[PDB]
């Protein structure tokens, strides 16, 4: 759901969703992450090691 | 690259805007095409 659920009713949406709207959080659309899907969702990954 | 993208197709704003063009002229075709 993500941010959704402090407000009342959880909504079901997938996880590469949520944070691809913290781009439009920051000032940069979709654009990024998913043209670049694979790398980046891999160094969050790495990070967390 | 993207993933998760499924087909679909587009539509034109600018396709309203032409096909009501076509119709007209397709009947001053056969007044002077013919003789
Ligand atoms: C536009 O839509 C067409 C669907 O009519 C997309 O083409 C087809 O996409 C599917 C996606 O699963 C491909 O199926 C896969 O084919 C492989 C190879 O045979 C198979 O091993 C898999 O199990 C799966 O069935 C299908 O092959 C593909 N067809 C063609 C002719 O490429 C197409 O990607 C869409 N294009 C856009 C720009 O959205
Ligand atoms: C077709 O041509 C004839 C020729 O005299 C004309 O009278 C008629 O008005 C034309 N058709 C249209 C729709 O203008």
């Amino acid at each position: 759901s993500g941010w959704t659920f402090g407000a009342g009713a959880a909504l079901q949406i997938p996880f590469a969703m949520q944070m691809a709207y913290r781009f439009n959080g920051i000032g940069v659309t979709q654009n990024v992450l998913y043209e670049n899907q694979k790398l980046i969702a891999n160094q969050f990954n790495s990070a967390i090691g | 690259v993207v993933i998760g993208i499924v087909n679909n197709t587009v539509y034109d704003p600018l396709q309203p805007e032409l096909d009501s063009f076509k119709e007209e002229l397709d009947k001053y075709f056969k007044n002077h095409t013919s003789p």
